DNA sequence: TTATATTAATATTATATTTA
DNA sequence: ATGAACTTCAAAAAAAAAAA
DNA sequence: AGGAGGGCGAGGGCGATGCCACCTACGGCAAGCTGACCCTGAAGTTCATCTGC
RNA sequence: GUUGAAACAGGGUCAGCUUGCCGUAGGUGGCAUCGCCCUCGUC
């Protein structure tokens, strides 16, 4: 939550007076954040929407890099630190979805008490059961 | 509230400061510029700025106490707080920075709570 | 550890206020945004200004009686936090309203001081 | 808008290493 | 013939401190 | 050769370690937009459809 | 087994876009460590 200052007045303002023309603004910055976004790729919708497999490959391109550009002043510096997809053989279930997402357990790293990077996180996958018929394909991690 | 056992480094040596400003309090109470107000700025800062000199002069403060064992207790104090200050730090920590001013505020409560240091020192 | 630094915010304010009759930049107006929300980059400075701010009180009395209340405030804190939770910003401002209307309440600093 | 005068303050410890 | 589809119906509605 | 190699007691006394003021000034903490689309109705009839004739 | 059943909040939509905390300000001005004290008394 900075505080910034703008050294320019936006409108003629109740206060744009004699000295100085100043909006000083807020700039809400995350020191750090890991976001973890879940997801779900139904076969059921993608067969209305004709969601193609070529249509599923960009939106895993999207994701991996989609905040490599999508930048801003606001958001700064944000990156996709993993894509952890669970491809199940069948257009069912395979497993049921958050038994395959505590599969992918990120914790702050062992003795960190506030995250600064990713290098402050551990993000375990088990790819260990999955095997069942299940395909865990690592996109950004 | 004061954790005597803290060893945060901003905490003792606010704990350290609380009790030098009140030994200098006590040596003379009328005090235009106690070290709260000559010194408090850097002893939370940058404590090997002042804490050297806060301890050159701070013999003569307890000389200048009034009772005599008055100084004793206060002297106790100040080793029991440095026991916990292996070193100065050259500049506090920030966490350590605010730490300062924690332990000038509750060591001074501890100073001016009335039986503490008197009692704390004869169970020593 | 937002009220109280709400009340430590409110105290040091208004000892400012007591210091300086009439300023431009309280400590409100100049370290509020980030006291209330990132105490430790604030309240280890604004705590600096404490001292001159006591000294400049007319009645040393005064400055006794608020370092004293501060005092007490500061004894519920063990720790300025890092950064103080939306949950406790809220306590922040109530705890600065709560201790500046304490303060400025018609004997309550002198009192509360009194019967210690 | 208000409010605006001083808390606490009396001693820790204290009896000999080394000596071809 | 029953039940969805459709066609009419009708034409908004609006606030908010003193202090004697 | 056999010497004796100090014995004694003092090693601070006194007071002062601050005085003075200042710890801010100034102003700005917003601008601008949006705050929702869409529907879903009663009531009635039609109209397509079904059953029975 | 004759008596309110059936019933979605849906479908989805970056809060964005961005904005110096600033310009700057002596810690000063100054203050004696002092006044003084047989190493003695003697073998």
């Amino acid at each position: 939550e900075h505080s910034i200052t703008r050294m320019a007045v936006t409108n003629e303002k109740d206060a744009s007076e004699t000295g100085d023309n100043r909006t000083m603004g807020r700039k809400f910055t995350v020191p750090y954040g890991l976001y973890r976004c879940h997801g779900f790729i139904s076969t059921h919708f993608a067969k209305q929407t004709g969601f193609s497999e070529n249509d599923l490959e960009l939106f895993w391109q999207a994701l991996v890099n989609m905040f490599d550009h999508d930048h801003s002043a606001a958001r700064g510096q944000m990156n996709a630190r993993g894509l952890y997809v669970f491809e199940h053989s069948n257009n069912l279930g395979d497993a049921p979805a958050d038994s395959l997402f505590k599969r992918i357990q990120v914790v702050k790293k062992d003795g960190v008490e506030v995250v600064r990077s990713f290098d402050d996180y551990l993000v375990s996958v088990d790819d260990k059961n999955l095997e069942e018929t299940k395909l865990l394909r690592k996109l950004g991690g | 509230g004061l954790d005597r056992n803290r060893q945060d480094i901003g905490y003792v040596l606010g704990r350290l400061f609380a009790v030098l400003e009140k030994i200098q309090a006590e040596a003379n109470p009328g005090l235009n510029a106690t070290i709260a107000d000559r010194y408090f700025g850097s002893a939370s800062s940058t404590p090997i700025a002042v804490f050297g000199t806060l301890m050159r002069l701070l013999p003569h403060h307890l000389n200048k106490l009034e009772f005599e064992g008055r100084a004793v207790q206060l002297q106790w104090e100040i080793r029991q707080i440095l026991e916990h200050c292996q070193r100065f730090p050259n500049h506090l920590n920030l966490e350590q920075q605010g730490l300062f001013a924690i332990g000038y505020y509750h060591e001074t409560q501890f100073l001016f709570t009335k039986d503490a240091l008197k009692n704390l020192f004869n169970e020593a | 550890i937002g009220y109280v630094l709400g009340r430590l915010f409110a105290v040091l304010e208004k000892i400012q206020a007591e210091a300086n009759p009439g300023l431009n930049a309280t400590i409100a107006d100049r370290y509020f945004g980030s006291a209330s929300s990132t105490p430790i980059a604030v309240f280890g400075t604004l705590m600096r200004l404490l001292p001159h701010h006591l000294n400049k009180l007319e009645f040393e009395g005064r400055a006794v009686q608020l370092q004293w209340e501060i005092r007490q405030i500061l004894e519920h804190c063990q720790r300025f936090p890092n950064h103080l939770n939306l949950e406790q910003q809220g306590l922040f401002a109530i705890g600065y309203y709560h201790e500046t209307q304490f303060l400025f309440t018609k004997d309550a600093l002198k009192n509360l001081f009194n019967e210690a």
